[PDB]
DNA sequence: CTCGTAGAGTCCGTGTCA
């Protein structure tokens, strides 16, 4: 798609070889295209950019100095508030599947919106008692405590 | 031919 | 005698003298690392193997070269303890020297410029510790050694499945350490067909003329020539006597005038031994007998120039006529028989489509690339690289060899790819096992299977990581320029460290470590395992490799092996057993002269073990080494039978080399069955130790080597005397022999307190010496879990009788006493670690807060102020360990809740309680609190106040090393400033540290005294900078997972007693589960009034051959009946002379032993000392194949006034009657393994539930349900239970509506159910509609 | 092998016959770990044929039935006539050897009594009611089932009995894994049960059927051995 | 479902459904954008070959899951297999009101009886003490109930041992190779955590006391407690399924 | 007796359970 693109808009007068112009268009859509269905959750091109350039980043330090790079130097080495890098290391995950071996990891997950029976039977509890302690206060007032 | 189904060598050849 | 074997002798049966000792059982591990790291000059195994594999690197003739130099390895940032706490690995950096040469284009090469760049860093390698484990991840790891069949060629044969006509199949194959497999087989035809790795079949001349053959050097190669010629008639063939051998004669076989042989009578062995007498060559025959010919060499017509005549097709009379008439006198056949020379190749060459080399490469490019157009040059390339590339194929040194012997060559070196010479070998070697002349070898034999360990795993993954550096660094060095860039950015370690770590984290071969006992650790460190990457699997194993192979006498335990899926695929190692230099097991013989057994060990692997004839173990000889009686028990070719005196070659060196460790172990093994052996070897290394383990009053000897091996116990270093002892410390003041000129020192041993294991036990070293005390090198300063002394002990030995009573024993349970309860004898301490973490949530941050919602006082007595539980709290199920609060809102109450709030106005709290509890059930004591914060957040108090006490202790723990040394050290300048003028007065009156101030007015001792006031200075400051390391250390931050704030840790000690429902087994494989705790007063008692300890049933002997435990009861009964002969001997203090004349008769008291006992020792101390460590029973010995026999025991019986039966007269507790038939009572061993019943119950109503299909999580750690499997379905369709299946798979589980509403009906006291519809089947329906089909439910 | 182990366990057993038993010990326990996964999978096959038969009904009011006989394999018995008819239900009236009498009417279920009355006299063979030739259909009825049960009554109406039949004959799974004269093991007659033969003029009778089978019988009428006699034999009697 | 740690998990069919998507996708661009035959063509082959992987994996190249060797789950694999809807939940399902310990020999018991340790009957009966608590009016509120229960007061046991009086459970060993690995009997509360079974039922349940382990289900509805009384007694099973002979022998 | 079917041998392979 991209090479189609470059011979749409290539102009032969400048005289320069069709092989740069075409791998500047092809590699650009490539890049694209990466950048934007890459991912399972879908993240921005410039932070993509940022997470490149911190990699490249960590990989110099890493190998001239020789044990590892840790985060705060790694912001003092970049010109940023030393948080935005925490940010962009905590949004570098993928989803995991849930067949991992381990029995698998999706037998694993519980249930967090269901309510416990133990909670049904007390609501059902003070329902009752509500209603009797209604029926026996008056019938204006009761109507009206009811209503509002 | 190998009756393979690999669309990769079909496009290939 | 040793000071630790002179306290306590145990006395041995045992008549075979020793010659060879017992290694060092750890040895295969560290000779493997040792070997990996081994920084060697010459290019072999280890790291430089790899170095100088890769480098140097060449570019695409760019002129420039990067060769390696050397390697070094650095010091680890943090040792074991710092690793194991923090939760890092425990490794070194690798640091490697490069240099980079450029050459300039164009000229004669030449050094243009070289930039030597220095210590590029490449990655980092684990390291061994001084046991044999690795610390992965703060987890202590074995990597156990793996068995794999050998690189080399094989010959199999596939005999009988295949067409279910006999005529076995016949098949080669070639397999190599690197690079694709070749194969060769025969067919039903009789056509030799090859095949790749797994690819399709192919006729085998395919590959032939692949290598530049024609078929006329194809029918040389692989055929033998038949002359012909035409003495002007009648074809008067040139014949070979030998050659007609075999077969009928057709026509009259003459010469000379005379018949030897005539038509109408096959060739007979006379004939042929005339024809050779007589020296006949040539013959006459009609054309009949060249009709049936085939002709090697191709025949053309040279008057006409033309191919009459081709190679390889079957002759005809009119063929024969051309060719005479074309001047042909000459025609050549192959020699072809049914019997010696079938006609294979000639067959496949019929059948073979190709004709020229082209056809042959094109047809296998097709083959392997199925789909895609071949080429002349794609061909070529991938034929080339398949197995002739020295970069995708190598084959071994060790497969070289293997396949040199194998082929039957003088050389056993040779290069890494195959060649033409190669494969016309092998397929030399298969067409001659077709035709009857060789044999087939077995692949389970041991000398085809190899054993891989740790440091060949390694350099593996580190050459695979220096192939994918090598191929980034060429790329970028073409592509790239090469005028600047220094070489270290062209390098990166990632690739290194991700192949390292792949292996040594997420791997099959590294393994959880086991540490339940020493001997758990040390058979988990010696275990064999064709499992794994490269190896078989458990469901595809078979019949036959899981199989006693006779190979493995010597080699491997053949009664040790797991008893479930995975049998006959681990082998524990033997005890003698070692690894030859190409990995092959051998274990060592005795050489035997002409009739005199030397006492020279040979090491014989299988191969060579087959040849000679080895004599049995148990061979009696006498002083000369000559075998007492002629006729002697061997074994010479897998096989056992009599042989001569003077016709052995060598003899088995002991009787415990057929068995391991776990197996030489058990006392009395020959008197047990094999399974039963069995399984009490897997179950005796499940014991846990127990708070006080004593010894086994029947052992055999195997027990010191155990405890001293394995690396619980602290031994010294060096001989001395002991200077200070504590339960946390020992000092040794060394020998003056064995010090250094410099740098007197002192030996300083720091023990390990109540720590914590992989399996939740408790590890715990204690002092076993007293002040003032000598010991020698070797000795043992400290017992660790599970010994007494040096010796191994596992359980404890109990007073039993075999008897029935009252059905408390009716299946292989157990009745237990109350005595054995109070006593704690069977009493284990467990530890427990649970962690709290804080995390940052979108609301807001978690918080560690000791101020709870509504929660009293009552759970918050036993936190402090920052809100964490204080140490030494006894804390029981359901209490408060850390306090901790998370921000919540938005409840949206329901109206009913609204009208509360509005009569009572009490508010609703943001903040939910998710606080750290103690798990049901258990209750223990707080030993130990860590906390972690991540860097740039504030500490609390108690943080503050751990990171004190931490830097006080380190801080007083320096001074406290310091000053012993300072001691030290001050006697040593005592002694140095004696010379140079003796001056006793001033040494007494002069400070120490006056005495290197005060100087001579001339002499070098002037420049030695200066020397030594700037070393002191030096030592000062770096045990400054040693004190500030720690305290930077101690007060660095943490490194933590994103999300985290805080991380506490908490360290529960939890006393386990014993119960009805433990399990305890013996030696002998005797399992059982307690039953009952019977008071004191209702055992069963003797004469004198003592009630027996245990109960044990007679049932289980007769129907399980395990006749150990029966022998071993009787022995521990005489063992115990002089243990209490010497204390009743001691209680009334007779005198010294007694006790020694007893002791000396109790230890000699034997038939031919080797024990050889005093009088040696001390006048009295070391006797009585004896007679105090005898007083509880006297220990035995009793080897595994040479222990005591019946008299001897009778012997030791009848001395300690015991009856000789082994039975007496008990009486009943609860009536005082007696029973008939006297019992069987003695002592015996027992263990506690650790299937502990506080582990096992569970029980739930309800709970939690899954996420897509809405059932209980099944579990432990979770409640979980019990599963309901189709066989219970089954179950209960057999019987008419409808209502109880129907509400076991429909309310019970899945229909949430029905759960709800039968929970509301059992509360309001109404038992009826509405069953309604599963949730699955929901689930299932809407599943099958997201095909393409439609599932509807219909109704009428 | 060709020597033997001449030890036992109240002796000792030398390296060598121990290392030979280890072979039979891990051999059966190996083949003990298949043999149980090769039964439960064949009991699985089982259940899942029949596991939809249920008694349907009460009776089909058939007529026919498998004729029950003692199995007798050459001189010896393997199965008495008791435990094969006990608890069936006769589909025709059974006739003592002395005809013209009833020794029991039709069907009813032979319980113990019934047994043991047969038994007294001599009662070979008995006709019983099975459910391979039951008339209901969707199922099978009481009457052609039987008795047999955890109880000791007949079967009841509505019962799964090929579940039960899949699970009886797999429980057991895991436990499976010249001759030119005959002579006679007791006294008695001899038989001869579809014989074709003709005497020589020596005295002896030519076997001249290929499915010739000699029988023996009692002075009580019952079969004790039972021997097949190939064509062409020479005869004694 | 988000994990915990910022850390998520999904299935693989949500991938699948995200590649059908995007080729779809681009499919329909390049069909707009006039692309060559060839481009096409290819477009087409990949759509199909991802809704052949979509429906049924594993037929063509077997797809693996990103960043791993492991192959894609397909949603024909979740229907059928050994671990699929059909044999792993519409007949193996877990089920509540339910436990297991260790056995034990309890040779005084009667052979209709067997012996529960208290603590697994608290626990399994639960909501029948809570029901039994409010009901006496001991405890005002089911929350009054829980916390009694809860702090195992003495009225507690009392409740348990009124509420467990004849009410069978329940006991099953793990192969089950006939209708008598299961049988109902009525509990006697022991002190201790192992179950104490009659010496007589072991051959019927190949029970041995060396390590074995067993398991207890309570029948809640009317019907089921009538059922095991009547049918699934272990006094009611003295014959043997298979053949009349008694299967109830001292061993 | 040649040549067509058509059985029938082959057989190589895709598949499905454990
Ligand atoms: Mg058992
Ligand atoms: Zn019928």
């Amino acid at each position: 798609i991209g090479l189609m693109k470059a011979v749409d808009k290539f102009e032969y007068r400048r005289g320069y070889k069709f092989s740069t112009y075409a791998t500047w268009w092809i590699r650009q859509a490539i890049t694209r295209s990466i950048a934007d269905q890459a991912r399972t959750i879908r993240i921005p091109v410039h932070m993509i950019e940022t997470i490149n350039k911190l990699n490249r980043i960590s990989r110099q330090m890493l190998q001239e100095m020789g044990r590892e790079p840790t985060p705060e130097e790694l912001a003092e080495r970049m010109l940023m508030p030393e948080d935005k890098i925490r940010k962009v290391l905590k949004i570098a995950k993928e989803p995991i599947s849930m067949e991992t071996p381990i029995s698998h990891l999706g037998d694993f997950i519980e249930d967090t919106t269901l309510e416990l029976p133990l909670d049904s039977a007390t609501t059902e509890s003070l329902r009752a008692a509500t209603h009797d302690v209604l029926a026996g206060l008056t019938a204006r007032e009761a109507k009206v405590l009811r209503m509002r | 031919i190998g009756r393979t189904t690999d669309p990769v060598r079909m496009y290939m050849r | 005698y040793s000071y630790t074997e002179k306290k306590r002798i145990r006395k041995d049966f045992g008549k075979r003298p020793q010659v060879l000792d017992v290694p060092y059982l750890l040895s295969i591990q560290l000779d493997s690392f040792q070997k990996f790291i081994e920084q060697d000059p010459e290019g072999q195994y280890g790291l430089e193997a790899a170095f100088r594999s890769v480098f140097p690197i060449q570019s695409y003739s760019g002129n420039s070269e990067l060769q390696y130099v050397s390697y070094r390895l650095g010091e680890p940032v943090f040792d074991v303890q710092e690793c194991q706490i923090r939760g890092v690995t425990y490794s070194a950096p690798l640091r490697v020297k490069l240099r980079l040469v450029i050459y300039e284009r164009e000229a004669p090469e030449g050094t243009v410029k070289d930039i030597k760049e220095q210590e590029v860093y490449m990655g980092e390698i684990p390291l061994m510790t001084d046991n044999g484990t690795f610390v992965i991840n703060g987890t202590e790891r074995v990597i156990v050694s793996q068995l794999h069949r050998s690189p080399g060629v094989f010959f199999d044969s596939d005999k009988g499945k295949t067409h279910s006509s006999g005529k076995v199949l016949y098949n080669a194959r070639i397999i190599p350490y690197r690079g694709s497999w070749l194969d060769f087989e025969f067919d039903p035809k009789d056509n030799l067909f090859v095949r790749i790795d797994r690819r399709r079949k192919l006729p085998a001349t395919i590959i032939l003329r692949a290598l530049n053959y024609t078929t006329e050097q194809i029918l040389d190669l692989f055929f033998e020539k038949v002359i012909f010629e035409i003495r002007d008639n009648k074809l008067q063939m040139e014949l070979v006597p030998e050659r007609l051998r075999g077969e009928t004669a057709s026509f009259d076989i003459e010469a000379n005038g005379k018949v030897y042989v005539e038509k109408g009578r096959r060739i007979t062995a006379r004939h042929i031994r005339q024809l050779e007498k007589d020296d006949v060559k040539l013959i006459e025959v009609p054309v009949e007998y060249i009709a049936g010919k085939v002709v090697a060499k191709d025949y053309i017509d040279e008057s006409t120039g033309e191919l009459i005549c081709a190679a390889n097709m079957e002759l005809s009379l009119d063929l024969l006529a051309k060719l005479s008439q074309s001047g042909h006198k000459r025609i050549e056949t192959l020699f072809t028989n049914d019997l010696d020379h079938g006609p294979y190749i000639s067959e496949t060459l019929r059948v073979d489509p190709t004709n020229d080399r082209l056809s042959a490469l094109v047809e296998i490019y097709r083959m392997m690339r199925p789909g895609e157009p071949p080429t002349r040059e794609a061909a070529e390339s991938l034929f080339e690289n398949l197995f002739f590339s020295e970069d995708r194929y190598d084959l071994s040194a060790v497969g070289r060899m293997k396949f040199n012997r194998s082929l039957l060559r003088e050389e056993i070196e040779g290069s890494g790819i195959l060649s033409k010479d190669d494969i016309i070998d092998v397929m030399k070697k298969l067409i001659d096992i077709r035709n009857g002349k060789g044999e087939v070898d077995d692949i389970d034999h041991l000398g085809n299977r190899r054993i891989r360990s740790v440091g060949e795993m390694a350099e593996n993954q580190f050459r695979v990581g220096l192939v994918r550096v090598e191929r980034a660094v060429k790329e970028r060095l073409s592509l790239g320029d090469l005028d600047t860039l220094m070489p270290q950015d062209m390098i990166n370690a990632k690739p290194i460290s991700a192949a390292v770590k792949e292996f040594f984290g997420s791997s099959q071969l590294s393994q959880f470590m086991d540490q339940n006992n020493p001997l758990s650790e040390i058979t988990h460190k010696r275990r064999i395992s064709a499992l794994g990457p490269g190896g078989l699997t458990r469901e595809r194993a078979g019949f036959e490799v899981r199989d006693v192979h006779p190979t493995h006498y010597g080699r491997v335990c053949p009664i040790e092996t797991p008893e479930g899926p995975n049998i006959g695929l681990i082998n524990s190692l033997s005890v003698y057993a070692q690894t030859n230099e190409y990995g092959f097991l051998e274990t060592p013989y005795r050489k035997v002269t002409d009739g005199v057994v030397t006492d020279e060990i040979h090491y014989l692997s299988a191969i060579e073990e087959g040849n000679y004839v080895i004599a049995q173990a148990n061979s009696n000889l006498d002083e000369e080494g000559h075998f007492v009686e002629d006729l002697v028990t061997c074994r010479s070719k897998g096989e056992s039978s009599l042989f001569s005196r003077d016709q052995v070659d060598y003899m088995d060196v002991s009787t415990q080399q057929v068995v391991s460790v776990g197996a030489s172990l058990i006392p009395f093994l020959e008197h047990d069955d094999a399974n039963r052996a069995l399984m009490g070897a897997n179950m005796q290394r499940q014991a846990v130790p127990t708070l006080r383990a004593d010894k086994p009053l029947v052992g055999t000897g195997m027990e010191r080597a155990v405890a001293v091996d394995s690396g619980v116990t602290a031994v010294a270093k060096r001989g001395g005397v002991v200077q200070y002892v504590d339960a946390s410390r020992i000092v040794i003041k060394v020998n003056e022999d064995e010090m250094y000129p410099g740098e007197a020192g002192i030996d300083i041993y720091n023990l390990t307190k109540y720590t914590r294991s992989n399996q939740n036990t408790c590890i715990n070293q204690m002092p076993c010496v007293s002040l003032g005390e000598p010991v020698e090198r070797g000795d043992v300063l400290a017992d660790g879990p599970s010994t007494d002394l040096g010796e191994l002990a596992l359980g404890q030995n109990m007073r039993v009788a075999f008897m029935p009573w009252n059905g408390y024993n009716f299946e292989d349970s157990i009745l237990v006493s109350e005595r054995v309860v109070q006593e704690d004898r069977f009493t284990t301490i467990h530890i427990q670690e649970l962690a709290c973490v804080s995390r940052d949530t979108k609301l807001g941050p978690e918080e560690i807060t000791a101020d709870i919602p509504n929660v009293g006082e009552a759970a918050l007595s036993k936190l402090d102020e920052s809100g964490i539980v204080y140490i030494g709290a006894e804390v029981t199920g359901g209490d408060i360990l850390v306090g901790k609060v998370t921000p919540k809102g938005e409840t949206q109450l329901t109206p009913e809740e609204k009208l509360l709030r509005a009569i009572f106005g009490e508010k609703a709290s943001d903040v939910k309680d998710s606080s750290l509890r103690v798990p049901n059930g258990v209750s223990g004591t707080v030993i130990d609190v860590q906390v972690f914060t991540r860097d740039g957040v504030e500490k609390d108090k108690r943080a503050l106040e751990i990171e004190e006490m931490q830097l006080k202790q380190a801080k007083k723990d320096l001074s406290e090393e310091l000053q012993i040394l300072e001691a030290g050290l001050f006697s040593r300048i005592r002694a140095v400033l004696v010379a140079g003028g003796v001056e006793a007065e001033k040494l007494d009156k002069l400070p120490r540290d006056r005495w290197l101030e005060l100087g001579l007015t001339d002499e070098e001792k002037q420049n030695q005294l200066e020397q030594l006031a700037e070393q002191y200075d030096e030592l000062k400051h770096e045990f400054e900078k040693k004190l500030e390391a720690k305290r930077r250390k101690i007060t660095q931050g943490d490194d933590l997972a994103p999300g985290v704030l805080k991380i506490v840790k908490v360290y529960l000690a939890v006393k386990r007693r014993i119960q009805p429902g433990d399990k305890m087994a013996g030696r002998h494989g005797n399992k059982g589960v307690i039953s009952k705790i019977n008071p004191i007063e209702d055992m069963p008692y003797d004469e004198n009034g003592t009630p027996v300890d245990i109960v044990l049933n007679p049932l289980g002997v007769p129907s399980r051959m395990n006749i150990g435990q029966i022998l071993e009861t009787h022995l521990g009964m005489a063992a115990k009946g002089i243990g209490d002969k010497i204390n009743a001997m001691l209680k009334q203090q007779q005198e010294v002379a007694k006790l020694r004349e007893f002791i000396q008769r109790a230890y000699d008291l034997g038939a031919d032993v080797r024990q050889k006992v005093d009088l040696s020792t001390f006048s009295d101390e070391e006797v009585m000392r004896l007679a105090e460590n005898l007083r509880k029973g006297m220990p035995i010995a009793t080897p595994v194949f040479d222990g005591a026999k019946e008299a001897e025991i009778k012997e030791l019986l009848k001395l300690g006034d015991l009856p000789t039966s082994g039975q007496i007269r008990l009486y009943d507790g609860r009536t005082g009657e007696q029973f008939e038939r006297p019992v069987t009572v003695g002592y015996m061993y027992m263990l506690k393994l650790n299937h502990l019943v506080d582990d096992k119950m569970h029980a739930r109503s309800t709970g939690s539930y899954s996420l897509v299909t809405q059932q209980p999580l099944g579990g432990k750690a979770q409640f979980g349900g019990q599963r309901f499997g189709e066989m219970e379905v089954w179950a209960l369709e057999a019987y008419g239970a409808a209502y109880t299946l129907q509400e076991m798979l429909t309310v019970k589980s899945d229909d949430v509506n029905g759960r709800t509403k039968m929970y509301k009906n059992i509360v309001d006291g109404n038992h009826q159910m509405e069953p309604g519809m599963p949730e699955s089947f929901n689930v299932l329906l809407k599943e099958i509609r997201s095909l393409g089909i439609n599932i509807e439910l219909e109704d009428e | 092998i060709e020597t033997p182990i001449t030890a036992n366990f109240r002796e000792g057993l030398n390296v060598l016959q121990y290392f030979i038993s280890t072979h039979g010990a891990r051999k059966g326990l190996a083949d003990t770990a298949l043999k149980t996964a090769n039964s439960g999978y064949l009991t699985r096959r089982l259940v899942d044929v029949a596991q939809d038969l249920v008694v349907t009904e009460d009776d089909c009011g058939t007529h026919e039935g498998i004729m029950m006989t003692p199995v007798i394999e050459g001189g010896d018995v393997k199965e008495p006539l008791r435990d094969r008819v006990l608890g069936r239900v006769t589909a025709e009236d059974v006739l003592k050897p002395g005809t013209a009498d009833i020794l029991v009417p039709r069907n009813t279920l032979l319980h113990e009594q019934w047994c043991d009355l047969l038994e007294e006299n001599s009662v070979d063979a008995v006709k019983v009611r099975s459910v391979v030739s039951c008339d209901t259909d969707f199922g099978v009825c009481a009457h052609c089932y039987g008795r047999d049960l955890a109880r000791g009554h007949i079967i009841n109406k509505g019962e799964a009995i090929g579940v039960i039949a899949a699970q009886s004959i797999g429980e057991p799974g895991t436990q499976l894994t010249a001759e030119s004269s005959i002579q006679v093991k007791n006294k008695g007659s001899i038989k001869l049960s579809n014989v074709k033969s003709v005497v020589n003029s020596s005295g002896k009778l030519v076997i001249t059927s290929r499915n010739t089978e000699l029988k023996l019988i009692d002075e009580f009428g019952r079969t004790k051995e039972s021997y097949k006699v190939p064509y062409g034999a020479v005869l004694a009697k | 479902v988000p994990l915990d740690g910022g850390r998520f998990a999904t299935s693989d069919l949500n991938d699948l459904y995200r590649r059908v998507i995007n080729r779809n996708n681009r499919l329909k661009r390049l069909l707009d954008l006039a692309a060559p035959d060839i481009i096409v063509r290819n477009e087409k082959r990949m759509l199909q070959e991802a809704v052949d992987a979509l429906l049924d994996n594993g037929r063509r190249g077997r797809a693996i899951t990103g960043s791993n060797k492991r192959p894609l789950k397909s949603l024909a694999d979740m229907i059928k297999g050994k671990q699929g809807r059909f044999r792993q939940n519409l007949l193996g399902k877990r089920v509540d009101y339910s436990g297991r310990s260790v056995i034990t020999v309890g040779p005084y018991l009667r052979l209709h009886q067997c012996g529960l340790p208290k603590k697994m009957a608290l626990e399994l009966f639960k909501p029948f003490i809570y029901g039994k608590l409010e009901l006496r009016g001991l405890a005002t509120t089911i929350k009054a109930a829980k916390k009694m229960v809860e702090r195992e007061e003495a009225v507690v046991w009392d409740i348990l041992d009124e509420v467990i009086r004849e009410h069978p459970v329940l006991l099953n060993r793990a192969p089950t190779l006939h209708r008598l690995g299961i049988q109902a009997f009525e509990p006697v509360l022991i002190e201790g955590k192992a179950i104490q079974l009659h010496p007589l039922v072991c051959a019927a349940y190949n029970a041995d006391f060396d390590g074995d382990q067993m398991a207890v289900h309570v029948p809640l509805t009317l019907e089921a407690q009538l059922e095991a009384r009547a049918l699934m007694m272990s006094t009611n099973n003295i014959l043997s399924p298979a053949n009349g002979e008694p299967i109830i022998v001292p061993s």
